[PDB]
C-alpha cells in the first residue's frame, strides 16, 4: 500500500497501452512514408494525435507519486522520464506564440528565395541550387554572391523571431527549475544517485573544453595544409598568415570540408579504392547487398534478421506510381517488427549505408526486452556511434578483398593510405571545431552572458579565434548568421555530433584490442571474432536502464569520453602533415581580413 | 477419443477463462504437424499407448509466443501466477503450435483477454472469471475506473505483421489422472 508499490502497478498498465498505441502510430507513419497519397496523410495524423493525447494524459496523471520516496532505480528512471512537464507549463497565449514563431522560422528557412542582381526573375531556393553553387563552383565572385545573399535575404528575417524565441524558451525552461534553456539541453547527460558514476549537468562543459584542448595541434596542421593548397586555386585572395574566407570552404556554412577534396588531394594520380565496376560486373542487386551485410553482422556473433524483416522492408524503389520518401532509415515499429526503408542502387555508398542502417536495426533488436520508456541508446550519442563503427570497419581493403569485390592480390601502398586518411580527416576533424564553437555560442546566448546587442560581434570573434575562418563582408547587428543553419532555426541540439565522433573511435579502439589487431588502427576488421561481438552485446542490451557512464565502462574500460583514440587513428596523416609544413606557417593571426585594404 | 474437436475448433477460448473438456489414438497428434513446442513431463512421449488412466482433460487457450515457456511446473509470470497455474506434481504433457494465419486480423483482434491484476497468486488448477475493479491505493473506488483503480483485463492486440514471440500460439494441455486406454 506504500507509495512505491503503486508506481509499478501504474507502470504496467502504462507499458501495455503505450506499446499498443505506439505500434498503431508507427504503422500509420510507415504506410504514409512508403506510399504518398492524400488520405494517408489524414490517416497518419489521426493516429499521431491519438498517441500524443494519450501521452499527455498519462503525463498529467503520473504527477501523484513523489520521486523522493521511490527506492528502485528502474522505476525512478521511468517516472522521472514520464513526470517531466516539458512545454505547456507556460500560459496559453505564450504557448500559441511559441508554436507560431517556431512554424514561421521553419517555413522561412525551408522556402527562402534569393535571385540575381541583373536578372531578378531567376530566384533559386536553398536545396536545389544554392548548396550546389557553393559545392561545385570554382569562381570566387559567384561563391561570394551566393554566401552573401543567402545571409542578407533570409537571415535578416530570422532575427526578430529568434530574439523572441530565446526569451520564450528561457521562460519555459526556468519554469522547470533549470536556470536557462541550455541547462535543459545539457540535462540529458546527467546521472544522479549511483555512488560512483555521478555526472552533473555542468561538467559537460568542462569535459568538452578539455577534450577540444588536445585536437588543436592536429586541426592547426590540417588548416595550414588546406590553406597552402587553396592559395593555388584562388591566387592573391588568401594570405599565407591569415585565416580562410568563409565562402571558400565547400558549403554554405563550412560544416564539412569534404568538398575540398578535388583541390587538396595529396596524390592525384592514384585513384582511391572504389568497387562499383565489379558489382555491376558480377551483377549484384538490391538484395545481395543486404545478404552480405547480414552475413558480416552474424559473423561477429549477433543474431540473424527476424525473418519478418525480408517481406515487409522496402529495399528497392517501387516503379509505376508509388511516390515514396526514401531517405535511408531503420524503423522500430515495436512488438518485434523491424523494417528498413531505402532506395538502394548498385554503388559503394549504398553498400556502406546498408551496413550503417543494419547497425541501427541490430541495436534496436538488442534492447527489445526493456520496458517501453527505456528503449533508446544510453544517450543521444550512442546510436549513431554504433551505426557508424560498422560502416567504418566494413570499408577496409582487407574486408573488401574477402567478399570478392577486389582482385585477389591487390598490393596496397602508402599513397592510397594517405589519400584515404586525408579524405576521412576533412569530414571527421573538419567539423569538431565548428560544432564546439556553435554550441558554445548557443550556451552563452541562452545563459545570458552575450547581451542581445553583441550577438554578431561575439559570433565572428569566436569564429576567428576557434574555427579559424574570417568573413568576407562586415556583418553589423541586423544580421543573424547562426539562424541560417538548419539545426539552429528548427530547434535541434548540436552537442550530439561532438560526442558521437569521440564515442565512435573509443569503441573502435576498444574492439580492435579484443580482435587482437596488430598494425595501424585504420586497417581494423572486427569480423570473424566472437570477442568483439560479446563486448559490444554486453552494452547494446542495456538501453537506458543503466547510466551511460556505466554502459561506456563495460566496453572501453573508462568512464569519461576520451580523445586519445582519435589521435591514435590519425597518427600517420599527422606525421605526414608535420613533414609537409616545414616552410609554411602553422597557425593564424586574427587581424588580417579580406576587406581591410 | 474425439481429439478432432479440441484441436480443431473454429474459435479457441481466452486465457482467463479456459475451456476444459473431459474425455470419458495419440499417433494422430504425434505424427501430424510442426508443433513448435511439444514436451511431455511425467510420461515419456513414445509409450503413451501402454499406460492409461481413469480420465484425461484437455484445456485450451490462446497466449502470446514468448509466454509459452511459462506453461510448466514451477514457473512465474503474468500467465503462471494469475491466469493458469500448473501444479508441481504434473503428470500430463503440454503441446503448443503457431496459429498466426487464423487468429490474427489486420486492424487488431481484441477478443483475447489475458488478466494482469489480482490480489493473490492463483492456486493449482483454479479459474477466476470475476471482473471487479482492482484497488491499488487505499481509497475505495466503488466499481469505477479512475486513479489507482484499473480494469484487470488487457486484451491482446493481435496483428499479422508481428514478430515471432508476439503472434498467437494456441495451447492444449493434456493431463492424466488415475478405464480409457
Ligand atoms: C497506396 O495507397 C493507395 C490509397 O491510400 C492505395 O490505393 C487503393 O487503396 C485501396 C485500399 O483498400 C485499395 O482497395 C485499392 O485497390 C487501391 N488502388 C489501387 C489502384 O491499387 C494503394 O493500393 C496503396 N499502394 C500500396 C502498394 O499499398
Ligand atoms: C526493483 O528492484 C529489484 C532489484 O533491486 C528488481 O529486481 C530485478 O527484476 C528483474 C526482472 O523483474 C530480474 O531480471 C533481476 O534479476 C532482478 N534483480 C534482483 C537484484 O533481484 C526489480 O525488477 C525492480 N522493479 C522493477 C519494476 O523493475
Ligand atoms: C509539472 O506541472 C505541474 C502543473 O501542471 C506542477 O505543479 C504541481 O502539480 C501537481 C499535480 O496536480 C500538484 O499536486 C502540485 O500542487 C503542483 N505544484 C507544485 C508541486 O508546486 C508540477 O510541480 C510540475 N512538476 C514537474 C516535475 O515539472
Ligand atoms: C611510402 O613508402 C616509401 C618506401 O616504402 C617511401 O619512399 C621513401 O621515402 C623516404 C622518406 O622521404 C626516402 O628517404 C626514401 O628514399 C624513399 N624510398 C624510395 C625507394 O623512394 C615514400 O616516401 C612513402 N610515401 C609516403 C607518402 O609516406
Ligand atoms: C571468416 O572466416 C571464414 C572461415 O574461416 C572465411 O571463409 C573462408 O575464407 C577463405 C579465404 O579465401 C576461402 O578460401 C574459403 O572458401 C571461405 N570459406 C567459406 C565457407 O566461405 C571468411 O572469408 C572470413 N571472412 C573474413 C572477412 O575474414
Ligand atoms: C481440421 O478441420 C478441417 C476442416 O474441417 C480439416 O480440413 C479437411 O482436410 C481434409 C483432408 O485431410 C479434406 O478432405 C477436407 O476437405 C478438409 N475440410 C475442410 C472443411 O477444410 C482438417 O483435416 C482438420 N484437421 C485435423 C487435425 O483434424
Ligand atoms: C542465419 O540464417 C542462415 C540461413 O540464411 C542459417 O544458415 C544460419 O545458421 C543462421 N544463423 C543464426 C545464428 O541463426
Amino acid at each position: 500500500s506504500t507509495i512505491e508499490e503503486q508506481a509499478k502497478t501504474f507502470l504496467d498498465k502504462f507499458n501495455h497501452e503505450a506499446e499498443d498505441l505506439f505500434y498503431q502510430s508507427s504503422l500509420a507513419s510507415w504506410n504514409y512514408n512508403t506510399n504518398i497519397t492524400e488520405e494517408n496523410v489524414q490517416n497518419m495524423n489521426n493516429a499521431g494525435d491519438k498517441w500524443s493525447a494519450f501521452l499527455k494524459e498519462q503525463s498529467t496523471l503520473a504527477q501523484m507519486y513523489p520521486l523522493q520516496e521511490i527506492q528502485n532505480l528502474t522505476v525512478k528512471l521511468q517516472l522521472q522520464a514520464l513526470q517531466q512537464n516539458g512545454s505547456s507549463v507556460l500560459s496559453e497565449d505564450k504557448s500559441k506564440r511559441l508554436n507560431t514563431i517556431l512554424n514561421t522560422m521553419s517555413t522561412i528557412y525551408s522556402t527562402g528565395k534569393v535571385c540575381n542582381p541583373d536578372n531578378p526573375q531567376e530566384c533559386l531556393l536553398l536545396e536545389p541550387g544554392l548548396n550546389e553553387i557553393m559545392a561545385n563552383s570554382l569562381d570566387y565572385n559567384e561563391r561570394l554572391w551566393a554566401w552573401e545573399s543567402w545571409r542578407s535575404e533570409v537571415g535578416k528575417q530570422l532575427r526578430p523571431l529568434y530574439e523572441e524565441y530565446v526569451v520564450l524558451k528561457n521562460e519555459m525552461a526556468r519554469a522547470n527549475h533549470y536556470e536557462d534553456y541550455g541547462d535543459y539541453w545539457r540535462g540529458d547527460y546527467e546521472v544522479n544517485g549511483v555512488d560512483g558514476y555521478d555526472y552533473s549537468r555542468g561538467q559537460l562543459i568542462e569535459d568538452v573544453e578539455h577534450t577540444f584542448e588536445e585536437i588543436k595541434p592536429l586541426y592547426e596542421h590540417l588548416h595550414a595544409y588546406v590553406r597552402a593548397k587553396l592559395m593555388n586555386a584562388y591566387p592573391s585572395y588568401i594570405s599565407p598568415i591569415g585565416c580562410l574566407p568563409a565562402h571558400l570552404l565547400g558549403d554554405m556554412w563550412g560544416r564539412f570540408w569534404t568538398n575540398l577534396y578535388s583541390l587538396t588531394v595529396p596524390f592525384g594520380q592514384k585513384p582511391n579504392i572504389d568497387v562499383t565496376d565489379a558489382m555491376v560486373d558480377q551483377a549484384w542487386d538490391a538484395q545481395r547487398i543486404f545478404k552480405e551485410a547480414e552475413k558480416f553482422f552474424v559473423s561477429v556473433g549477433l543474431p540473424n534478421m527476424t525473418q519478418g524483416f525480408w517481406e515487409n522492408s522496402m529495399l528497392t524503389d517501387p516503379g509505376n506510381v508509388q511516390k515514396a520518401v526514401c531517405h535511408p532509415t531503420a524503423w522500430d515499429l515495436g512488438k518485434g517488427d523491424f523494417r528498413i526503408l531505402m532506395c538502394t542502387k548498385v554503388t559503394m555508398d549504398d553498400f556502406l549505408t546498408a551496413h550503417h542502417e543494419m547497425g541501427h536495426i541490430q541495436y534496436d533488436m538488442a534492447y527489445a526486452a526493456q520496458p517501453f520508456l527505456l528503449r533508446n541508446g544510453a544517450n543521444e550519442g550512442f546510436h549513431e556511434a554504433v551505426g557508424e563503427i560498422m560502416s567504418l570497419s566494413a570499408a577496409t581493403p582487407k574486408h573488401l578483398k574477402s567478399i570478392g569485390l577486389l582482385s585477389p592480390d591487390f598490393q596496397e601502398d602508402n599513397e592510397t593510405e594517405i589519400n584515404f586518411l586525408l579524405k576521412q580527416a576533412l569530414t571527421i576533424v573538419g567539423t569538431l571545431p565548428f560544432t564546439y564553437m556553435l554550441e558554445k555560442w548557443r550556451w552563452m546566448v541562452f545563459k545570458g552572458e552575450i547581451p542581445k546587442d553583441q550577438w554578431m560581434k561575439k559570433w565572428w570573434e569566436m569564429k576567428r579565434e576557434i574555427v579559424g575562418v574570417v568573413e568576407p563582408v562586415p556583418h553589423d547587428e541586423t544580421y543573424c548568421d547562426p539562424a541560417s543553419l538548419f539545426h539552429v532555426s528548427n530547434d535541434y541540439s548540436f552537442i550530439r555530433y561532438y560526442t558521437r565522433t569521440l564515442y565512435q573511435f573509443q569503441f573502435q579502439e576498444a574492439l580492435c584490442q579484443a580482435a587482437k589487431h596488430e598494425g595501424p588502427l585504420h586497417k581494423c576488421d572486427i569480423s570473424n571474432s566472437t570477442e568483439a561481438g560479446q563486448k559490444l552485446f554486453n552494452m547494446l542490451r542495456l538501453g537506458k536502464s543503466e547510466p551511460w557512464t556505466l554502459a561506456l565502462e563495460n566496453v572501453v574500460g573508462a568512464k569519461n569520453m576520451n580523445v586519445r583514440p582519435l589521435l591514435n587513428y590519425f597518427e600517420p596523416l599527422f606525421t605526414w602533415l608535420k613533414d609537409q609544413n616545414k616552410n609554411s606557417f602553422v597557425g593564424w593571426s586574427t587581424d588580417w581580413s579580406p576587406y581591410a585594404d | 477419443c474425439p481429439f478432432d474437436e479440441v484441436f480443431n475448433a473454429t474459435t479457441f477460448a481466452s486465457v482467463y477463462a479456459w475451456n476444459r473438456k473431459r474425455i470419458s489414438d495419440y499417433s494422430v497428434l504425434y505424427n501430424f504437424a510442426p508443433f513448435f513446442a511439444f514436451k511431455c513431463y511425467g510420461v515419456s512421449p513414445t509409450k503413451l499407448n501402454d499406460l492409461c488412466f481413469t480420465n484425461v482433460y484437455a484445456d485450451s487457450f490462446v497466449i502470446r509466443g514468448n509466454e509459452v515457456s511459462q506453461i510448466a511446473p514451477g514457473q512465474t509470470g503474468n500467465i503462471a501466477d494469475y491466469n493458469y497455474k500448473l501444479p508441481d506434481d504434473f503428470t500430463g504433457c503440454v503441446i503448443a503450435w503457431n496459429s498466426n494465419k487464423l487468429d490474427s486480423k489486420v486492424g487488431g483482434n481484441y477478443n483475447y483477454r489475458y488478466r494482469l491484476f489480482r490480489k493473490s497468486n492463483l492456486k493449482p488448477f483454479e479459474r477466476d472469471i470475476s471482473t471487479e475493479i482492482y484497488q491499488a491505493g487505499n481509497k475505495p473506488c466503488n466499481g469505477v475506473a479512475g486513479v489507482n483503480c484499473y480494469f484487470p483485463l488487457q486484451s491482446y492486440g493481435f496483428r499479422p505483421t508481428y514478430g515471432v514471440g508476439h503472434q498467437p500460439y494456441r495451447v492444449v494441455v493434456l493431463s492424466f489422472e488415475l478405464t480409457v486406454c
